[PDB]
């Protein structure tokens, strides 16, 4: 079925770059909208980013807007998040969530996102 | 356009056995896969009349698996009685809805 | 459920033949019917199928336009008629039921004992 | 400064009329144009308004759907098309103007028209 | 649906008197009200706008003063040309609404 | 731009439990609210979407109900195998992003 | 008999909460709400308030009932009365070119009505803004919530509203005695979307009990025809809904119990 496997995390130093990845399998990945969520240890979920089905309008959250960069390759089925300039508050499990609904315009604005399928989660810790 | 499977399968009484067919050019689970038992010199009988289903009379031993990522369909025995050796065939459709069969696999207790 | 046949026997190259399958134990007009042949010692191969009413006919490639199939809910019967049949047609023909009235991608449910056809 | 109404007269129930009001003297493209009717021996009743461009239009709770106001600034004319009339719609129609300084409507109904009866 | 009502219905004062006519609105028309004069048979004219301000050419003996919902229009010297029908208009929001009217007759 | 759900909710087995989520009008009050379920050390799972809907893979004893500026998730029948944290999600029209609460640790006695 | 077969949804649509909101959005920050998994009467929208515009480009108000859509989208904002024309397919100006653009193939309704009574302030309502300048036109349903200063000259400009550059946003200003062309108007654009997915929004046409083995008039999720439906050992992908062939509708997917039924005349 819909399978989202995440990769590419670990320790990093304040001022360093990590690069996550999310391999999807079981759906028309070149069609749906993909999201990055994170969860700090014991304290709540937090939404991080969203991408199109054609990789032209990425919308970030105000806590990461400016340091992160989301991308997706439709040739393969790989979603990706490049994390530059990490801080200590970036220590979290990062999940790769799929939008539940299909969008007709792919360059228009849509509001109410729902995540039907998630992935295991890659832990990213920022320390020295 | 082809549904390749093996030509023979060994076995032993009391065990379970597995037969695997592979759709070479086409997505499995697009259409259903059917599994028929033909004993030497008799007309076939349908064992699995969908990816998983079993007709009314076919024993509880038989099971079917439409496992996707291998592009393969697999029939499992799960209990090997006397009357269990036969050529098992697998068939499906090709989108143009022409049916297409495997090649046959003989089980030999 | 019985699906007896008739019409077995030899023919010659470029010959002609006709097979006539009966039925019993089920409402005959509700289902589709197919012909499936098994060359001796080889694997099964679909021949031709028609629907419940009888208004459509679907052939294989090797039997593209050399045979023909019909039915009759009155006599509870299914018919195949082969012409110009080559040596590659010698088989063991089974007239098969479906679980479906249309059955364009077939799902064979019950079979007939078979009928030998040489050439 | 004149607003000469040049339409209307006799007509039957369920009729269809088109009153005209031709302006003269003022820049017609800078005035909201209203139609207002007064029944014989009765109080005035505001019926319709059209904007300086022709975009926005507003009707009363009696002429809604039945009337159609329009204007042409090249011919400096205002038009009112009445359909589905009734005997109650018999009144004298006046074309009045309102000035728009930049967006505010100043000095409502400065110069009226002579009036035409329908 | 701003219903406007004037008072009194009938009105009569000899030449040289003070006369008051009031107009009331259901909601608040703020300072948005106009006063019109209509002789029998002719087109109306404008007397005060924004509830307080006169025009260029109007007789300077027509006083209008009000706010909120109740608005008042008074006069101090009657003349033979002041015996017409007076109307109050609200232009706060569409649809506009004229009032019933006041009939100021000769005594 | 903040959502509020209790940090810890309890209940005796057999009975029912209720979890709340109070927001605003640019929030729960005027957009869709989702509920996710996460067992310790696992990923979330879409439990309720669009305020009332149970997807095909969720038990009928998980009801959602949004009424005004508040939302609630009720579990009728506390089988002890559902002690997991329940997250509340929504859409903040002011910041144009997906919100999330603090999660509620469900405890059975 | 005849059959019309619709999904088993039992939720009304949140339409009365898009029209009867308190504060609408600016045309540059126009709000969008999704409408899914609900039965839409479309009756509290055809008769809700005295409307200035109810132009239904695409489908027609008689037909929305008994049509099923995948997703509906209620966009909401407030513009000037002259600009209600610009909310239409294939239009030019400021509001459509820089604030809210609709596609040439748009499908849905545009409703628009006067809000001078509760969106205008005597002192002046400066809460509603519109974008006057953008470096490029907008695509259908794009949205530019930016607030960056824009410079048209070759010389640079950053963080100052100096010459040759200008702020992009502009306040309407809504005083109750503005001209009717320049008075506030609230616009709700209902946009309907069919896709290769289940139908979530459906008009209030009661589902009928299914009957095979007979020649019936069928209406599944809106798609209509005649014929006899028979249980089909065909199968197509999930979220797929019809069996176009050679473009007849060979097979259909029952919304309530997702069985594939083949259509034959």
């Amino acid at each position: 079925e819909v399978q989202l496997v995440e990769s590419g995390g670990g320790l990093a130093k304040p001022g360093g770059s990590l690069r996550l990845s999310c391999a999807a399998s079981g759906f028309t990945f070149s069609s749906y909208w993909m999201n990055w969520v994170r969860q700090a240890p014991g304290k709540g979920l937090e939404w991080v980013s969203v991408i199109n089905s054609g990789g032209d309008n990425a919308y970030y959250a105000d806590s990461v807007k400016g340091r992160f960069t989301t991308s997706r390759d439709n040739s393969k089925s790989t979603l990706s998040l490049q994390m530059n300039s990490l801080r200590e508050e970036d220590t979290a499990v990062y999940y790769c969530a799929k939008d539940r609904n299909l969008y007709y315009y792919d360059s228009g604005y849509y509001t109410e996102f729902s995540f039907d399928y998630w992935g295991q989660g890659v832990l990213v810790t920022v320390s020295s | 356009v082809v549904f390749t499977q093996s030509h023979s399968v060994s076995g032993s009484p009391g065990q379970t056995v597995t037969i695997s067919c592979t759709r070479n050019s086409g997505s499995i689970d697009s259409e259903y896969v059917q599994w028929y038992q033909q004993r030497p010199g008799s007309a076939p009988t349908t064992v699995i009349y969908r990816d998983n289903q079993r007709p009314s009379g076919v024993p509880d031993r038989f099971s079917g698996s439409i496992d996707s990522s291998s592009n393969s369909a697999s029939l499992a025995i799960s209990g090997l009685k006397s009357e269990d050796e036969a050529d098992y065939y697998c068939q499906s459709a090709d989108g143009n809805y022409n049916p297409f069969f495997g090649g046959g696999t003989r089980l030999t207790v | 459920v019985q699906l007896m046949e008739s019409g077995g026997g030899v023919v010659q190259p470029g010959g002609s033949l006709r097979l006539s399958c009966a039925a019993s134990g089920f409402t005959f007009g509700d289902y589709a019917l197919h012909w499936v042949r098994q060359a001796p010692g080889k694997g099964l191969e679909w021949v031709s199928g028609i629907t419940w009413t009888g208004t459509r006919t679907y052939y294989a490639g090797s039997v593209k336009g050399r045979f023909t199939i019909s039915r009759d809910n009155a006599k509870n019967s299914l018919y195949l008629q082969m012409t110009r049949l080559r040596a590659e047609d010698t088989a063991f023909y089974y007239c098969t039921k479906d679980r479906v009235a249309v059955g364009r991608p077939p799902s064979f449910d019950s079979w007939g004992q078979g009928v030998l056809v040489t050439v | 400064v004149q607003l000469v109404e040049s339409g209307g007269g006799l007509v039957k129930p369920g009729g269809s009329l088109r009153l005209s009001c031709v302006a003269s003297g003022f820049t017609f493209s800078d005035y909201e144009m209203h139609w207002v009717r007064q029944a014989p021996g009765k109080g005035l009743e505001w019926v319709s308004v059209i904007s300086e461009s022709g975009g926005t239009t507003y009707y009363a709770d009696s002429v809604k759907g039945r009337f159609t106001i329009s204007r042409d600034n090249a011919k400096n004319s205002l038009f009112l098309q009445m359909n589905s009339l009734r005997a109650e719609d018999t009144a004298v129609y006046y074309c009045t103007r309102v000035v728009i300084v930049v967006f505010t409507a100043m000095r409502h109904f400065d110069y009226w028209g002579q009036g035409v009866l329908v | 649906d701003i219903q406007m009502t004037q008072s009194p219905s009938s009105l009569s004062a000899p030449v040289g008197d003070t006369v008051t006519i009031t107009c009331r609105a259901s909601q608040g028309i703020n300072s948005y009200l106009n006063w019109f004069q209509q002789k029998p048979g002719k087109a109306p004219k404008l007397l005060i706008y924004d509830a307080s301000t006169l025009e260029s050419g109007v007789p300077s003996r027509f006083s209008g003063s009000g706010s909120g919902t109740d608005f008042t229009l008074t006069i101090s010297s009657l003349q033979p040309e002041d015996f017409a029908t007076y109307y109050c208009l609200q232009y706060n929001n569409y649809p506009f609404t004229f009032g019933p009217g006041t009939r100021l007759d000769i005594k | 731009s903040v959502l509020t759900q209790p940090p810890s909710v309890s209940g005796d087995p057999g009975q029912s439990v209720t979890i709340s989520c109070t927001g605003s009008s640019s929030n729960i009050g005027g957009y869709y609210v989702n509920w996710y379920q996460q067992f310790p050390g696992t990923a979330p799972k879409l439990l309720i979407y669009d305020d009332n809907n149970r997807p095909s893979g969720v038990s009928d004893r998980f009801s959602g109900s949004k009424s005004g500026t508040s939302a609630s998730l009720t579990i009728t029948g506390l089988q002890p195998g559902d002690e997991a944290d329940y997250h509340c999600s929504g859409w903040d029209s002011s910041l144009s992003a997906v919100l999330f609460g603090r999660g509620t640790r469900l405890t059975v006695l | 008999e005849s059959i019309v077969r619709f999904p088993n949804i039992t939720n009304l649509c949140p339409f009365h909460e898009v029209f009867n909101a308190t504060t609408f959005a600016s045309v540059y920050a126009w709000n969008r709400k999704r409408i899914s998994n609900c039965v839409a009467d479309y009756s509290v929208i055809y008769n809700f308030a005295p409307f200035f515009a109810f132009k239904c480009y695409g489908v027609s108000p008689t037909k929305l009932n008994d049509l099923c859509f995948t997703n509906v989208y209620a966009d909401s904002f407030v513009i000037r009365g002259n600009e209600v024309s610009q909310i239409a397919p294939g239009q030019t100006g400021n509001i459509a070119d820089y604030n809210y653009k609709l596609p040439d193939d748009f499908t849905g309704c545009v409703i628009a009505w006067n809000s001078n009574k509760l969106d205008s302030k005597p002192s002046g309502n400066y809460n509603y803004l519109y974008r006057l300048f953008r470096k490029s036109k907008l695509k259908p349903f794009e949205r530019d919530i930016s607030t960056e200063i824009y410079q048209a000259g070759n010389k640079p400009c950053n963080g100052v509203a100096g010459p040759n550059c200008y702020s992009p946003l502009q306040s309407y200003g809504f005083r109750p005695t503005y001209g009717v062309g320049h008075q506030p108007y609230r616009v709700v654009v209902l946009s309907f979307e069919l896709l290769h997915a289940p139908a979530t929004v459906c008009g209030p046409k009661k589902s009928t009990n299914l009957v095979k083995n007979k020649c019936v008039n069928f209406n599944f999720n809106g798609l209509t025809g005649t014929g006899v439906l028979t249980e089909s050992n065909k199968k197509f992908l999930p979220f797929q809904q019809f069996g176009r062939d050679i473009d007849t509708t060979d097979a259909v997917r029952d919304p309530q119990t997702l069985e594939i039924l083949d259509i034959t005349p």
